[PDB]
């Protein structure tokens, strides 16, 4: 509805995870393949793992649309950031960093 | 000697049995482990630790409990008024996790074969669909079956919707089944109910 | 500036939806509160009111008896619930005075 | 965006007159339970904490009701019932079950 | 040995004060059910006999349960098969319902979390009935004692218009304990025709509006209080 | 309440007489989800042994 071209592409991963391509078309073109935009969504959380697209001006509207599809009424974009994925899920849903009985 | 071991090991059948009542823990500098461990028709898993600090104010530091549940805000409002409260309504929290992740399993390993097409599931399991056949009189009948959950510390169904999703012009045998299926779910659980189905 | 029109309405379709939410659960909650609170004083007024009338038909009648009412009826059941099992009471009693042996 | 008018501009009217009357009906109410509190001389008196109950006990039937249609008839066996309450030795029992119960919190 | 045992003397005091039940005695039992058939991956069968003799902070309670362990390099899992109550009578009767329900059921972590919320549900009864005895000790009456079935109000010179509440302990099948407070009047039948407001007819349902808004120990109050203070006669 | 312990032994023959000659009490026994609701349970033939049961944990708490 916002956009006329863009690409939606998903995949569902173990412990029900949905990753989500985004191909951002403005206009005209057919959209940006060499420059795609991921969103980790891991189906219950109110958490989410975004990658910084090179186009700024859709990050409002990235945030939004997935504010009304899982049912929420607030964005708020926390500043922390990192190369690794896997260990930026272990910092904040805090199940990988103490392992003792 | 003799005496302190005898009355060792007395601590430690007792400390070995705190494990089978719900809720076991040792003391720590760092506040306070608290192990609780879940079961469902005589049938027990592994344990989640949560710990908790002694000092004031009670704060959160790590817990192996995971986040599709929010623990947020059960831990702004019954963490401050009580210490007990919270510990054993957790554990009726972990025992509706564990009881609908118990029903997921049964449902993948030995009643697979009875439904046909792909599962979707979440993993709140507060939403549920699975199509299923039958066969009550020698005709494959299609029954898909949505399971919504209204109350969040329970284990049995609420909402229960049951279509059918082929042919629907038939006589009064369909409507006795499907009256038949909406009081079996709400009253019996749903692994008792699909070793009814083989019966 | 379309886009930036449809993305600001949409920011103020989130900002219109909660605060009409719980003030919607308030109004539900306040009707509740002053239907209750209604049906409540005239509850209270009226058993006071029978307590008076209570009171102007006992001060003159010391030795009249009493006539039960079929209302009253489960009422005199849990009262007649010592007099029927008297021997489950009992032993309720001798229970207790078995852990007082046993406690010293 | 002109649908977007039409599901915007009537909740900013469902903003406004909600909160005239939540004014009026809160402070109407505040007032009438001071009129009653007053007069009983009823006060929240903190003892202990105190929480509340659900609403599916709310909605529960009492017991009067399920044990009314399960008696099958009127009150003729409450005078077989009053005539064991007037009885001498059945009151002088339920004195002694009073008392008993009164040794028992006393020790 | 002095030293180890004085800390764990002190968890011993803790999880008494934070689960609420104190173990006296346990004992631990060995059996082994081993197959004597020859298969693949073969499968060690653990059977624990436990007796778990406790307390609760005014009851008491025995365990009888045996536990079959299935030791398998595939999976792990483990079923308990055999539950046994040994009740003694207490005073409370209306639980006796829920020990049919859990040797059927066979799940002994219901029967621990439900019983701690009975006594939760019955340790705020003796201190609610300490304080209606104690402050008001010429009207209120308490036929059993505070470990009652119901309770009443009796006038002193009044000898014919009694109020009993009826304060009973359900469990359902969510895992939740929830008690039913009730009303039930006693008037006879010559207040009857003095009264033509018909208000003791919805007399529980307007009960329970006051148990939900006002509280339970408040609305307990509200009706000892208000019935009282004619001093006319 | 030594010898009132007495008074209902002795008389012990009248309260069982009573519960025996009437009808309406007597036939609410035998419903079982009368007594699950309410807690009536009139099953009482051998109070006479528990008269003397009461007797003697009465003397023996008495006596200390």
């Amino acid at each position: 509805r916002a956009l006329k071209n863009v690409t939606v592409s998903f995949r569902e991963t173990e412990e029900n995870a949905v990753w989500i391509r985004i191909a951002w078309g403005t206009q005209y073109t057919k959209p940006n393949q060499y420059k795609p935009t991921y969103v980790v969504y891991y189906s219950q959380t109110p958490y989410a793992f975004t990658s910084s697209s090179m186009l700024r001006r859709n990050t409002p509207l990235l945030g939004q649309a997935l504010t009304i599809a899982s049912k929420h009424h607030q964005i708020v974009k926390m500043d922390l950031r990192s190369r690794y994925l896997d260990s930026l899920k272990a910092i904040v849903f805090k199940q990988y960093n103490q392992t003792f009985e | 000697q003799e005496a302190l071991e005898e009355k060792l090991e007395n601590v430690k059948a007792i400390l070995q049995a705190y494990h089978f009542t719900g809720l076991s823990g040792k003391l720590t500098s760092r506040g306070v482990c608290v192990c609780i461990s879940t079961a469902f028709e005589g049938n027990l898993l592994d344990s989640y630790f949560v710990d908790l600090v002694i000092q004031k104010p009670l704060r959160i530091h790590h817990h192996s409990v995971p986040v599709f549940i929010p623990l947020e805000e059960i831990a702004a409002k019954y963490l401050q008024t009580n210490i007990q409260h919270f510990l054993f309504s957790l554990c009726e929290y972990l025992n509706a996790y564990s009881g609908r992740k118990y029903q997921a399993d049964r449902l993948q390993s030995d009643f697979a074969a009875l439904l046909t097409g792909p599962l979707q599931r979440n993993p709140l399991c507060n939403l549920l669909s699975f199509t299923y056949k039958l066969d009550p009189g020698g005709q494959s009948f299609p029954f898909c079956a949505r399971l919504l959950y209204k109350d969040l510390t329970a284990t049995l169904p609420t909402d229960v919707t049951v279509t059918c999703q082929g042919v629907e012009v038939l006589s009064t045998s369909w409507e006795e089944q499907r009256a038949s299926h909406e009081t079996l779910f709400c009253t019996k659980p749903l692994h008792q109910v699909f070793a009814s189905f083989t019966r | 500036k379309k886009r930036q029109r449809m993305i600001e309405v949409q920011d103020e379709l989130l900002r219109l939806e909660p605060q009409l939410k719980q003030l919607q659960t308030k109004y539900d909650e306040l009707k509740e509160r002053k239907s209750s609170l209604r049906n409540a004083a005239y509850f209270l007024s009226n058993l006071k009111q029978l307590y008076q009338d209570y009171s102007d038909v006992q001060a003159q009648e010391p030795n009249v008896k009493e006539t039960y009412d079929s209302s009253s009826l489960p009422a005199l059941l849990f009262k007649a619930r010592t007099l029927l099992g008297a021997e489950s009471h009992l032993r309720n009693i001798n229970h207790q005075l078995e852990k007082l042996l046993d406690q010293g | 965006i002109d649908k977007m008018v039409e599901t915007t501009e009537l909740m900013t009217g469902n903003i406004q007159s909600l909160k005239n009357k939540i004014q009026i009906l809160a402070s109407e109410v505040e007032e009438e339970e001071e009129r009653v509190k007053q007069m009983h001389q009823i006060n929240s008196s903190g003892v202990l904490s105190l929480p509340e109950l659900s609403q599916k006990t709310l909605k529960a039937p009492t017991l009067q009701k399920e044990i009314l249609a399960l008696i099958p008839n009127q009150n003729a066996l409450l005078k077989d019932l009053d005539i064991l309450h007037n009885s001498s030795q059945m009151k002088s029992m339920s004195t002694f079950i009073e008392e008993a119960y009164k040794k028992l919190d006393a020790s | 040995l002095k030293n180890q045992l004085g800390h764990l003397e002190s968890e011993l005091s803790f999880l008494s004060t934070l689960t609420g039940i104190n173990i006296r005695n346990h004992s631990k039992q060995t059996e082994d059910l081993t197959s004597t058939e020859m298969t693949e991956k073969s499968i060690r069968k653990v059977l624990q006999r436990h007796r778990l003799s406790g307390n609760c902070h005014m009851v008491t309670f025995q365990l009888e349960f045996q536990i079959l362990e299935i030791q398998n390099k595939e999976r792990l899992s483990s079923a308990v098969t055999d539950l046994n109550i040994i009740m003694e009578p207490t005073e409370c009767s209306e639980l006796s319902e829920f020990v049919s329900r859990a040797e059927e059921r066979k799940d002994l972590f219901m029967f621990f979390r439900s019983l701690h919320f009975f006594v939760e549900w019955f340790e705020y009864r003796k201190r609610t009935f300490k304080h209606l005895k104690e402050k008001y000790p010429d009207a209120v009456y308490l036929s059993e004692g505070p470990s009652s079935c119901s309770m009443g109000i009796r006038s002193a010179s009044r000898p014919g218009f009694e109020l009993v509440i009826v304060w009973r302990i359900q469990i359902d099948e969510d895992g939740k304990v929830f008690p039913k407070l009730d009303l039930l009047t006693k008037v006879p039948q010559r207040a009857l025709e003095l009264d033509k407001n018909r208000a003791i007819e919805t007399a529980p349902l307007s009960f329970r509006t006051l148990v939900g808004l006002l509280g339970i120990e408040a609305a307990l109050e509200s009706l000892i209080k208000s019935l009282c203070a004619e001093e006319n006669n | 309440f030594m010898m009132l312990l007495s008074k209902v032994e002795k008389l012990s023959e009248e309260i069982m007489e009573i519960m025996q000659n009437l009808s309406s009490i007597q036939a609410l026994e035998g419903s079982r989800e009368l007594e699950n609701l309410i807690g009536i349970s009139c099953a009482s033939h051998f109070l006479k042994r528990e008269m003397q049961k009461t007797k003697e944990l009465m003397t023996k708490v008495n006596k200390q």
